[PDB]
């Protein structure tokens, strides 16, 4: 089942953030706005399971931009 | 890239 990969809730009918690089890696919004509020504390927005993946096709990590945070931060 | 958000 499709099913946020922090929490374990299932995403039907609702946003969800989805890693480029790893199909599995799946967040609800509100895993998501937890793991801005604690990266954002110390500089970018990484992969929510922690993992650092890379962007499709360079070997550097994907981080949310800033209309992605605005997106989610605002608000159900 | 595209946006992460479906
Ligand atoms: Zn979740
Ligand atoms: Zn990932
Ligand atoms: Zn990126």
């Amino acid at each position: 089942p499709l099913c946020c990969t922090l929490c374990h809730e299932r995403l039907e009918d609702t946003h969800f953030v989805q890693c480029p690089s790893v199909p599995s890696h799946k967040f609800c919004f509100p895993c998501s706005r937890q793991s801005i509020k604690q990266q954002g504390a110390s500089g970018e927005v990484y992969c929510p399971s922690g993992e650092k993946c890379p962007l499709v096709g360079s070997n550097v990590p994907w981080a949310f931009m800033q209309g992605e945070i605005a997106t989610i931060l605002a608000g159900d | 890239r595209a946006s992460v958000i479906k």
